[PDB]
């Protein structure tokens, strides 16, 4: 359609050239399939969506910006919703744009699951069935990995929580 | 991937297989390399009530490597990945500061294993 | 042929609480295979 | 990075953000992923 246009006469000459017409379409389709695969690899890291715990207590950590808002339409978190405004994309003549295998809405759910998974189960969810852990306790493990002892987090959790909240 | 997986063990989560990667073996394939990944995944989770610090004399201990885990009758310390219960003692703990500051704490005994050997 | 809406997974919320923890009692060793291509056929075409 | 940083703490220095790495929270943007990295840095020092 692009090269020859609507006219039949133009089409005949294109046939003479070969499988160039056919080959170019195949390459684009391969590219189109790849996009879905990339998104699939990046976000389908979790077997099962994990609903966020009803209790919002997280040992003084405020996660309101990061987590999805039920009142708001499209289940996009405040940080996420702000981001969409920042980047804005804004058929015609033989060129067609195909919609993503994963709808923006679906992508939102995947992100929430990881967020929900990380807070509720630590790193346990990555390697198997998610294991419930106290958030303060999870943070304690994190300090140990980086060489600051767990007691240190517990001694001034409040100071740490405020900095984290302020940072977010 | 082969160099990290076949020689040595990779600490990176999910880089080689799914879950903790104990070891890996590689099998030759036509125009490719196939890697078989051996990984450790924890199958069963028994619910246990837990607390971060135990206050014995107004000083609160913390585990050297184990999340404090209590069935509800007594408090024992086990490795976070497999359930091994060890009676809490000075050997498995260290005391820093006073047990007023920590948000979550449970009063508990200490064994003091030097005393029964002495007496 | 039926067209569904593509549900992602089972929706389960892990029980959560400040004083509640879960620790595994048994472990399973499994083998998973990942396949990566290392080479392709080498073709030299004389341009003449 | 998602697998490496969101699921578990990454030992590799500068792999996630700057400084010591604690955890990361994934985010979604059009045709992209925005990562929030939580890192530990030492604010004050003294000679000894
Ligand atoms: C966690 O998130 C924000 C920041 O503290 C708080 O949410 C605010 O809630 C009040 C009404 O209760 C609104 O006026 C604000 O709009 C919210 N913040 C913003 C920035 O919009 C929330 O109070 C904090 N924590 C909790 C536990 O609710
Ligand atoms: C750990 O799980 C393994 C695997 O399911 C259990 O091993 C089995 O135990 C049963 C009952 O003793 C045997 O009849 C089977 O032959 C064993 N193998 C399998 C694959 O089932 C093991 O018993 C469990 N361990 C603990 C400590 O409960
Ligand atoms: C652990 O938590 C649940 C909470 O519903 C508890 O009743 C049961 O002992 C265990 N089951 C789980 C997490 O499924
Ligand atoms: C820990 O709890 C289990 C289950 O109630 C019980 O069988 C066991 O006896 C408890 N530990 C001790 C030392 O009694
Ligand atoms: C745990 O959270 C509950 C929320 O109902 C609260 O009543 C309780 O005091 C908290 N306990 C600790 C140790 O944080
Ligand atoms: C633990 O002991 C202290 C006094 O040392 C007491 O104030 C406290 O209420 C005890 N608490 C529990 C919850 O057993
Ligand atoms: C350690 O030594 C310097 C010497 O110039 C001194 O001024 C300061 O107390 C300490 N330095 C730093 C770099 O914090």
């Amino acid at each position: 359609m692009y090269i020859c246009g609507d006219s039949t006469e133009c089409s005949n000459l294109l046939l003479q050239y070969g499988s160039f017409c056919t080959q170019l379409n195949r390459a684009l389709t391969g590219i189109a399939v790849e996009q879905d695969k990339n998104t699939q690899e990046v976000f389908a890291q979790v077997k099962q969506i994990y609903k966020t715990p009803p209790i919002k207590d997280f040992g003084g950590f405020n996660f309101s910006q990061i987590l999805p808002d039920p009142s708001k339409p499209s289940k996009r978190s405040f940080i996420e919703d702000l981001l969409f405004n920042k980047v804005t994309l804004a058929k015609f003549n033989g060129l067609t744009v195909l919609p993503p295998l994963l709808t923006d809405e679906m992508i939102a759910q995947y992100t929430s699951a990881l967020l929900a998974g990380t807070i509720t189960s630590g790193w346990t969810f990555g390697a198997g069935a998610a294991l419930q852990i106290p958030f303060a306790m999870q943070m304690a493990y994190r300090f140990n990995g980086i060489g600051v002892t767990q007691n240190v987090l517990y001694e001034n959790q409040k100071l740490i929580a405020n900095q984290f909240n302020s940072a977010i | 991937k082969m160099s990290e997986c076949v020689l040595g063990q990779s600490k990176r989560v999910d880089f080689c297989g799914k879950g903790y990667h104990l070891m890996s073996f590689p099998q030759s394939a036509p125009h490719g390399v196939v890697f078989l990944h051996v990984t450790y995944v924890p199958a069963q989770e028994k619910n246990f009530t837990t607390a971060p610090a135990i206050c014995h004399d107004g000083k609160a201990h913390f585990p050297r490597e184990g999340v404090f885990v209590s069935n509800g009758t007594h408090w024992f310390v086990t490795q976070r990945n497999f359930y091994e219960p060890q009676i809490i003692t000075t050997d498995n703990t260290f005391v820093s500061g006073n047990c007023d500051v920590v948000i979550g704490i449970v009063n508990n005994t200490v064994y003091d294993p030097l005393q029964p050997e002495l007496d | 042929i039926i067209a569904y809406t593509m549900s992602l997974g089972a929706e389960n919320s892990v029980a959560y609480s400040n004083n509640s923890i879960a620790i595994p009692t048994n472990f399973t060793i499994s083998v998973t295979t990942e396949i990566l291509p290392v080479s392709m056929t080498k073709t030299s075409v004389d341009c003449t």
